[PDB]
């Protein structure tokens, strides 16, 4: 019923794990669909070989941006922004998977992976999926990030899709 | 366009006479009214580029029209290829690289590269994409071919209530400036511009009328 | 319109090109009488809710009875939810999806999960209800239609009871009323407006008389 | 034609009965028009020359345009033999032998070498040679039913801009010149011959004029 | 109304008279304008329901448009109730109950709750509710308070383009309807209405032109 | 706006109902003249861009005026946006988001956010920016109010020369142009434009005469 897709991690081309996610289609349906029909990449574009631009240890990981790569851009396969669905999952701890956005109704691709618990982003960014498997993938990304986001490496969506 | 077989894969079909032949003699018949994007979404599902621009250049006369269409085309590609660079260089063994506006039109590639395309892990849907834009183009040639602006509409005296509510719908169709302007539109203006006694008799139910009740009071 | 594809797993098949044709020759020959209904249901079995959009975009003229149509949709997705509204309870162990107003009319429900309402185990009856709605709209369409009532129905002077008994009758299937109504009218109104040559044969014959009866009696 | 079979072996096909009623229905029906050409490329698709070839014999009539079409083939079939020297002598097993002209025209070779040599790795596109020097023949034909040139149109007094642009653009596609000049025709022919009411419309439009508010300004 | 001290908590305070006094003074010297809504909202930020109750009753005159807004609270308050309704069952420790749809507007509740209510934690903006529904009022007080419809608008061949500008945009704003509805408005009732000079001197533009280059033209 | 508050701590104090009265009356009886700019910098100085709306908001009547300060606002946050990017992702703890081109027109922005954009360190200058535009939207209106043109300033035979220097100066500030052509256009048309005896007056002075000695030639 709620799909699970995947992400294999690249840190500069060298394979570094696979973060598995899954997302809550029976409560943020539209927000669910949109992570999923990326990352397969079914409707021409997506997530594979985009990178986490913004890596901030103890808060989160963000990236999603495919088209400028600098959280600038990315687009929903909507157009390139949509609703805020609803605010009823919360920021409770590490592995949440949330949306970016650049105030309210703006939600394109970015998303963010909490490596902490963020209870302030509650109420404006929408909570839609968790990590299932990989989190320690998911720590491990902390150490190529800094204070103000900035990645020392490249660290990069290698492959993704649907498993479930 | 492409069909599945028995296991479930789909593989290159050759466009079907019929097809084309309805979709020539439909553009031929009913010209250019809002009741051809329906149509032509129905007859060209799957379609390949190539078979869209057959099914294009195969309209002989309205080349304005067609024209129009060839110019949103692209506008559209010209668009699609700033939002989304090509990249440059080697391209992976298990990746086909990508297509750019003008081949995304179809226009620089051949159908094996089309059907590669559409038949990939994960499928690149080039086709939807271009009937997309295609359908936005015949919605600017149905907007173009609309004959009179929808504030004009004032019935005549002996013009029944049904042909003036059927004109005006048709003109509102074809508009499609919005949907909630059209819904006020549909609201004040349907109302407004009715002669004086069924005018007064639709009146008498007050703005809360629906349509039935609203066409049934001047019948008979 | 999903199809029993061998062997016993449904999957989704696209509408034929030919059946929009048939649809839009039986729109555009027959207009809108009392029978379309029957061939609208037979022509659209088992079909998704995109696949009647699409049957109903389609049409060409008739925009005022379209709008009806769409409005009555409107009405009955409305009522629905009122009638289908979540009422807290203990989740249960299996869930499956639900369809709203607008995840009935296809509106806002992607193909997909139409597809999933319908193959799923217990099935969800959205095809049917989605159908029952447009034939609740057709049904106010052609009544409406209807040029005259069916009390106005008289028979010329010299007009056989032939054409009369047809047009009476068709006046009578167009128009809407319970079918103890009709047991009545059929008794009290069909002798009754007749031409008197034959109306005083039909009354000789008596008043329970049966339709094939007077039939042959005033025939010739 | 050659129609892929799915996941599987590229098996040759006779063409279809319903295909060759089509083609010689719509030469007979339409003459020849320029949406022939198009309407060709869309029936013959992967087809052997042996099956051009029986397309082109069973034309009935126009025996000048279909002497000229085998003259051009001619020509073509001359230059290809021209450019490219054809080898001679024993030839290695499981490698065809070098197609000459008139061999790529199919009048000098069989079905099976046809096949051979659309089969081959890589492949010889022999089909889409002979049906590039068809429509390079076609072409011409059009050209030479051209009832009227480019350069002497003139709207009437009373002739509307829509029909007066219809006849333009379609002797537009009817004429010879190359794409480049093909432009500059359309942007200054098209307001240079009009009548001189919307002339001077279009002049206060100024610069940069598109169709549709081209269209939109001469309206009334 | 509150206000926030030095160490940020805020407290009720009794609403001072020159803030009465100028909202009586605006009220009749500029009677009903659509810059009665701005000063109302500027005047009353903050304010507890009973201190807008008493900045309503204090307006003496043009009692209808009192008892408009009266209703149109009354049926608001009306909606609250429907909308929520109260939960039943054990309170938990940390929070206390709600208010009613009349409460909202202060009438049978004293001035220390409506604080509580106002300042508790997490705070209930009832005075930002209350206000809402005030403002939406004299919208509809203002808008019954027009003197003209959007339609009826003509300029007059001596009256200058700067008075009909200002007409319409002054009953635009009464207006109201919608806004993208306010965009389509200004761009056709705007240029269909003009005196025929000017007219024709803004058709030399063409659509694309602006206000300010619409204005200067005229000018002079 | 906000205001320094004892001791070094910028609280928020809202707009008083006196300097709205005040701007009210000045948008009363000055109307739009070169005067009004100066009298709404200093009424509202550091104010929040909530106040500045609510400023813009209370003027009656003059409802193109507003219109054009409206465009231009957009414009100029459309200007802003094109020049100054803000990238998405989450906001630091410590210091705020950059403010978007509709964050400084108070359209979405709450007051919150402004009143922190104002008070961090550094502070963003949110206030003066939207005071700039509102500046340049003002300096636009009083441009397009001025009745005749600065070459149009002409003395009367007897109108002294303080009116026609008085009328000219006026007309001249309420023009738009740079001062570096304003220093020619003075010396090339207050001379030229007086009457001829004072014409003669002034230019035995000399050209490049002070306006004090121009003036005390001709006095009474």
């Amino acid at each position: 019923v709620n799909p699970t897709v995947f992400f294999d991690i690249a840190v500069d081309g060298e394979p570094l794990g696979r973060v598995s996610f899954e997302l809550f289609a029976d409560k943020v349906p539209k927000t669910a669909e949109n992570f999923r029909a990326l990352s397969t990449g079914e409707k021409g574009f997506g997530y594979k070989g985009s990178c986490f631009h913004r890596i901030i240890p103890g808060f989160m990981c963000q990236g999603g941006d495919f088209t400028r790569h600098n959280g600038t851009g990315g687009k929903s396969i909507y157009g390139e922004k949509f609703e805020d669905e609803n605010f009823i999952l919360k920021h409770t701890g590490p592995g949440i998977l949330s949306m970016a956005n650049a105030g309210p109704n703006t939600n394109g691709s970015q998303f963010f992976i909490c490596t902490a618990k963020t209870e302030w982003l509650d109420g404006k960014h929408v909570v839609f999926g968790k990590v299932k498997e990989g989190m320690n993938i998911v720590e491990a990304m902390e150490r190529f990030g800094s204070r103000n986001g900035k990645t020392s490496k490249k660290i990069t969506i290698a492959d993704c899709g649907q498993l479930e | 366009p492409i069909v599945q077989n028995i296991q479930g894969q789909m593989v290159h079909q050759a466009i079907s006479p019929r097809t084309l032949n309805a979709w020539v003699k439909v553009v031929e018949e009913k010209a250019f009214s809002p009741e051809v994007i329906p149509m032509f979404s129905a007859l060209s599902e799957g379609a390949t580029p190539q078979d869209l621009n057959t099914m294009l250049n195969t309209v002989g006369g309205h080349q304005a029209a067609m024209q129009m269409l060839k110019e949103t085309i692209n506008e559209e590609a010209a668009e699609w290829d700033r939002v989304h660079p090509v990249h440059a260089g080697p391209i992976a063994p298990g990746q086909m690289r990508e297509p750019r506006g003008s081949d995304i039109a179809g226009t620089t590639s051949t159908l094996q590269e089309q059907i590669g395309w559409m038949t990939n892990n994960p499928p690149i849907p080039v086709g939807e994409i271009y009937k997309r834009w295609i359908i936005l183009g015949l919605n600017k040639i149905v907007r173009m071919y609309s004959p009179t602006s929808i504030l004009d509409i004032r019935q005549g005296p002996k013009e029944p209530f049904r042909d003036y509510v059927d004109r005006f719908y048709k003109t509102l169709r074809a508009e499609q400036a919005s949907q909630e302007v059209k819904n006020w539109m549909t609201e004040t203006l349907l109302v407004q511009n009715a002669n004086p006694d069924c005018k007064t008799i639709l009146k008498a139910l007050g703005p809360a009328a629906t349509l039935e009740e609203m066409m049934t009071a001047c019948q008979g």
